[PDB]
């Protein structure tokens, strides 16, 4: 167990067992049953891994836009720019998305159900590489960077994934009330840190600041 | 009149007799634990059917059940 | 015997062990009783054979250029005599239906009275005059072959009617539409398939 | 004090504390937010 | 256009009703001086009445031949349009709150079945336990589905029946 | 020596009994010999307000 979420006098019940990114945070006791805990673990993994590859598309692409090197659109209308484009693969996108996902999501599903259970002659000659070392941690995928003894670098992945999920939640909450993008909000907030603040946009009470 | 029955489910608490208002049922030999009595209905010409004996019987389920039948001068509680 | 799993790593179903074309499919756990599974396999084989015939005919009509599979009986409303390769068969509407009813009645009634649980599925004698089933090893293989090829024809024929219902175009015409611009001419761009 | 806190688990508590909380909350929501009959979207 | 109803801005009866209400308010509003309390009360009432009539006509809600608003309750008609708030999301909000309530009450009544004389706890509640469970039920959809897959809510036919 | 151990809780199978399929501890299995030897005790009341009853040994069964 790594440091606790509350520094003082908040005893965990079932989070004394070892697990990646365990800071003893479970106020609602949603992971008491070990099987459901084992499921929610993969839940975190798939959410974090997905939000990180998403926030990078919002962060690293808009930093060049503000500097002026590239003229890409903001994400709150990047979806609207696509289909008006001349060569536009129109919205047969969603359904082919669902098909192409489903085929893989079901494999991951049945692997979580029967861990590392891939038939011998099921997939052409690559059945062998599809067996995963652990749940949510497959072998054949990472080419280098996994054959070390200090395998507990998964802490970095989990902390960055949680930070990126918070990042995308903040992006969706900002681009909804601030009207501007994340980089633009950051730059205006560095310009004048006392006026551009969530208190002026998001809460209904302080809008009656009539002296 | 009122067909009264007494099943084997009984402990002989002597309560459905000190509660009956018409002195209809008796308690003669039974092989019990401490008291050893069982209720019986030898006569029914005076039973009115008030179901006061069914309220005091603590047996589960009740030991006595009054099968409601036909009415008469005694069964209708008629002083006239 | 077992040819594969529908989902790799799926937990096997003990109902289907000794069956031909075993893919461990039945997910709703039907045919679990030992009696119903026989009828259901008659259903498979017979539907497969009928389908394969229907799909072959639908494809042949358009491949040889005689017309549409949907416009096949449709002459019955205009009145023009039916045609098989433009030979213009002369029979009327009622005669066709009557002969169909009587012939199907006779054939189906004869088929039903077999009461040989293994021949109700795979008849013999006159139905395979060439004697392909005499070899035991090739017989199992051809069984699997017809089962698969008829499971395709069954899905194809439903794709035939499903395609025609959303877009009236014929089979080869819709195929050419799709092969012309794949990403644009699809089933989500129909406006009727997915709401 | 102890017997008083124990007494404060009966009808004269939540059932009063409750439903007072709820009446107050609903009245305040209908006061600050005057007349809702359909959601924002 | 659905069900022969028309958006509620183009309803002459709706505007006639608004004018009627305003006339009825002003006829007795003219009884008091602009400084007294009743006058301010009627002014504020007229304020939020005009606000009623203005704020409704946004995102679309159908009024019929009577000019009054009519709620559309079918999912599918609230979709393909903009009526998902008439009654589609309120359904889910009530379902959430009712879940919350039933979940908390059930877990309370279960955790009390273990101690001696639970009947007392039903007339003398465990206020701190009720407060704790009150601030733990806002994830109940997660706990309900997996407690269902668990089986800790199905009683294995050990109850009193008569047949 | 005849009925279940005293203090061991058991259920009821009297078809006509208020207490049915639910468990109740035994007061004293009557060893003197009688058709209703097992006296079971229940905390919750019945329609009549009685807490205990005696049953036959062919009716009671094991624990949950
Ligand atoms: C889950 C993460 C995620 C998601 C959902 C999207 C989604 C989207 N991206 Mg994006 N992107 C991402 C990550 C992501 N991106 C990352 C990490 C990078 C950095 C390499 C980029 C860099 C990027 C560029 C340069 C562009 C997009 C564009 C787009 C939009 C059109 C998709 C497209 O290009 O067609 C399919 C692409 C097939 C190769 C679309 C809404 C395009 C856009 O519309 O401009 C904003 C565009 O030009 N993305
Ligand atoms: C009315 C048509 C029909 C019928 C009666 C059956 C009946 C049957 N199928 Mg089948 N199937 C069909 C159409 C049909 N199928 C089609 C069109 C396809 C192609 C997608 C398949 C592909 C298929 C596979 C891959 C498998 C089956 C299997 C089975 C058997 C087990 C399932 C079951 O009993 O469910 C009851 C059916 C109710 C209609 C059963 C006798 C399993 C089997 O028996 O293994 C050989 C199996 O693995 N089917
Ligand atoms: C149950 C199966 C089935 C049914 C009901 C039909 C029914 C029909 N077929 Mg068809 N056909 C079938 C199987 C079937 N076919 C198969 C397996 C083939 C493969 C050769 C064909 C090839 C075929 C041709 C080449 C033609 C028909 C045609 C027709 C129509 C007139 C057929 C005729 O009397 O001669 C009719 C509606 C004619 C047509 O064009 O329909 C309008 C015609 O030209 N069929
Ligand atoms: C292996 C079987 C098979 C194959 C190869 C096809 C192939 C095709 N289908 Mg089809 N389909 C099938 C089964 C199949 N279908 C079945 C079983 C159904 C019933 C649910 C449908 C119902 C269906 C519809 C409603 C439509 C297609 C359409 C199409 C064409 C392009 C759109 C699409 O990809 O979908 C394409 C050539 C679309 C089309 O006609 O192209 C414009 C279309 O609208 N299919
Ligand atoms: C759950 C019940 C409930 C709730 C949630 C509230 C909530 C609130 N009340 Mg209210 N009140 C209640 C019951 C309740 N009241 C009851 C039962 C009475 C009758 C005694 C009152 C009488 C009352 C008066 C007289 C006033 C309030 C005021 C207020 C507001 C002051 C809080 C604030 O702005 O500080 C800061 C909040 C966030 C930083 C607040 C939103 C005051 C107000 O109107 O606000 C200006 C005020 O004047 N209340
Ligand atoms: C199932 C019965 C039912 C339902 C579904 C509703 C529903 C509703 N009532 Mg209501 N009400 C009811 C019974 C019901 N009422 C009864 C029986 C009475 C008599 C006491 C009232 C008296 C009443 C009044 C006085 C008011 C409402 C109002 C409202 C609306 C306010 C919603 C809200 O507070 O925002 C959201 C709530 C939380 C987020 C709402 C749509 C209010 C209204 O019309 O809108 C301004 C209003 O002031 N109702
Ligand atoms: C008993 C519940 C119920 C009832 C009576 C209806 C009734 C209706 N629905 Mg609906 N629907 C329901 C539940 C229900 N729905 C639910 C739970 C959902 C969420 C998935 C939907 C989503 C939905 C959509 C998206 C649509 C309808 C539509 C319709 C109307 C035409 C039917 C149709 O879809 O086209 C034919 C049905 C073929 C099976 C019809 C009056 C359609 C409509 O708006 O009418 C124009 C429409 O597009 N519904
Ligand atoms: C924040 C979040 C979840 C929050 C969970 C919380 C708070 C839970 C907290 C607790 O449970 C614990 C832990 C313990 C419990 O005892 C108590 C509570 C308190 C209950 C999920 C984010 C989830 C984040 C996800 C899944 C992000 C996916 C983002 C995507 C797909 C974005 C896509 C695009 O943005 C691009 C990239 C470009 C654009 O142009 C186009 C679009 C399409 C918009
Ligand atoms: C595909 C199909 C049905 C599919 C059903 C399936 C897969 C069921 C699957 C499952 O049960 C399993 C296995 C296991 C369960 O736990 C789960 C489910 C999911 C329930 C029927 C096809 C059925 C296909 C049939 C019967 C085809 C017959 C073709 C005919 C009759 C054509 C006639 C003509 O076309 C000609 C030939 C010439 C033209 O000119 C004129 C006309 C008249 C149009
Ligand atoms: C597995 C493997 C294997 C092989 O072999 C190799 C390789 C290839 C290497 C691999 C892969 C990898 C990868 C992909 C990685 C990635 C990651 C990521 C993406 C992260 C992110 C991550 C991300 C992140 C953290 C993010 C974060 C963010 C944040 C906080 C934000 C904040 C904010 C907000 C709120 C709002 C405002 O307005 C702005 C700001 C201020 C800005
Ligand atoms: N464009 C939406 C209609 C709803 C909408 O977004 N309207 C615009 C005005 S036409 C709006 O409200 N914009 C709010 C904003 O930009 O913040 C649609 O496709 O149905
Ligand atoms: S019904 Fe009344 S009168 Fe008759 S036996 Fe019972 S107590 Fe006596
Ligand atoms: S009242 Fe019932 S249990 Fe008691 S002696 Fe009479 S019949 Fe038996
Ligand atoms: C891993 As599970 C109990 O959510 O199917
Ligand atoms: C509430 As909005 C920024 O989606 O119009
Ligand atoms: C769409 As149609 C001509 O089959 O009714």
């Amino acid at each position: 167990d790594r440091p606790l979420w509350y520094p003082g006098a908040t005893p965990p019940a079932h989070l004394d067992g070892s697990m990646l990114g365990d800071y003893g945070f479970d106020p609602l006791r949603l992971g008491t049953n070990p099987d459901r805990m084992k499921w929610f673990r993969e839940a975190e993994l798939t959410n974090g891994r997905w939000a990180m590859a998403a926030v990078v598309g919002i962060l690293f692409t808009d930093v060049f836009t503000s500097i002026g090197l590239v003229g890409l659109p903001k994400w709150w209308e990047a979806g609207a720019q696509t289909y008006p484009i001349d060569n536009q693969t129109l919205r047969t996108l969603a359904i082919i998305e669902f098909l192409l996902f489903g085929w893989v999501e079901t494999k991951r599903l049945y692997d979580l159900r029967n861990p590392g259970s891939q038939g011998d002659g099921s997939f052409l000659g690559i059945t062998d590489g599809l067996k995963g070392t652990e749940n949510g941690y497959p072998g054949g995928i990472f080419d280098p960077l996994g054959y070390s003894k200090t395998s507990p670098e998964k802490l970095d992945e989990l902390q960055n994934g949680r930070l990126a999920m918070l990042a995308f939640l903040g992006f969706a909450s900002t681009a909804a009330v601030n009207g501007q993008g994340p980089i633009e909000s950051l730059q205006t907030h560095l310009a004048d840190p006392f006026h551009v603040t969530f208190a002026t946009n998001g809460v209904s009470i302080p809008h009656f600041t009539e002296f | 009149a009122h067909v009264v029955k007494i099943y084997d489910t009984c402990i002989g608490c002597t309560q459905c007799v000190r509660a009956c208002p018409l002195d209809v049922l008796e308690m003669v030999p039974w092989d019990g634990c401490k008291a050893a009595q069982m209720a019986s209905s030898p006569r029914t010409e005076d039973c009115v059917g008030c179901k006061r004996c069914e309220t005091a019987c603590p047996t589960d389920f009740l030991s006595v059940r009054v099968y409601l039948g036909n009415e008469s001068t005694r069964s209708l509680g008629l002083a006239y | 015997q077992r040819a594969g799993n529908f989902a790799p790593g799926s937990e096997p179903k003990e109902y289907l062990n000794d069956l031909p074309g075993n893919f461990n499919f039945d997910p709703l756990e039907l045919g679990k009783e030992k009696g119903t599974l026989q009828r259901y396999r008659e259903a498979e084989l017979i539907h497969c054979r009928w389908a394969m015939l229907g799909a072959a005919g639908c494809l042949a009509v358009e491949v040889l250029g005689l017309g549409n599979w949907y416009d096949a009986p449709l002459w019955a409303v205009t009145g023009d005599k039916p045609t098989w390769f433009g030979i213009e068969v002369p029979f009327d509407i009622a005669t066709i239906l009557g002969v169909e009813v009587v012939a199907m009645a006779v054939a189906e009634g004869l088929r039903n009275d077999n009461q040989d649980m293994e021949k109700r599925l795979y008849p013999g004698g006159a139905f395979d005059p060439l004697g392909f089933s005499k070899d035991p090893k090739s017989f199992e293989d051809k069984k699997l072959k017809e089962l698969k090829n008829g499971r395709l024809a069954m899905v194809a024929c439903l794709g035939f009617a499903g395609q025609h219902a959303a877009t009236g175009k014929p089979i080869l015409a819709a195929l050419g539409d799709h092969l012309s611009s794949p990403f644009f001419n699809n089933f989500a761009t129909n406006g009727v398939s997915v709401p | 004090m102890k017997d008083f806190t124990t007494y404060l688990s009966t009808a004269p508590v939540v059932g009063l504390g409750w439903a007072i909380f709820t009446s107050g909350l609903l009245i305040e929501i209908n006061r600050f937010f005057p007349d809702p009959l359909v959601f924002s979207f | 256009d659905i069900a022969g109803l028309t958006p509620c801005s183009e309803s002459k009866a709706y505007n006639k009703l608004e004018r009627k209400e305003l006339k009825v308010l002003d006829k007795r509003l003219k009884q008091y001086e602009p400084g007294s309390a009743p006058y301010l009360a009627l002014q504020a009432t007229k304020e939020r009445t005009e606000n009623r009539f203005k704020t409704y006509a946004k995102q679309g809600l159908l009024c019929g031949n009577d000019g009054l608003p009519h709620l559309i309750s079918d999912p599918g008609l609230a979709l393909r349009f903009n009526h998902a708030g008439e009654v589609f999301i309120p359904t889910f909000g009530f379902l959430y709150v009712a879940g919350y309530i039933g979940h908390v009450g059930r877990q309370y009544i279960i955790l009390s079945k273990e101690d001696a004389k639970p009947t007392d706890k039903e007339i003398i509640l465990d206020v701190p336990l009720a407060l704790k469970l009150a601030f733990q039920g806002w994830a109940w959809p997660l706990a309900s589905i997996q407690e269902l897959r668990n089986g800790s809510l199905l009683e294995k036919d050990e109850n009193i029946t008569v047949s | 020596e005849i009925g279940p151990k005293r203090g061991s809780l058991v259920k009821v199978l009297r078809p006509e009994s208020y207490w049915y399929n639910q468990v109740g501890k035994v007061v004293s299995v009557d060893q003197s010999g009688i058709r209703y030897p097992v006296v079971v005790r229940f905390e919750n009341q019945n329609y009549a307000g009685v807490s205990t009853n005696n049953y036959a040994l062919d009716e009671i069964e094991e624990v949950k």
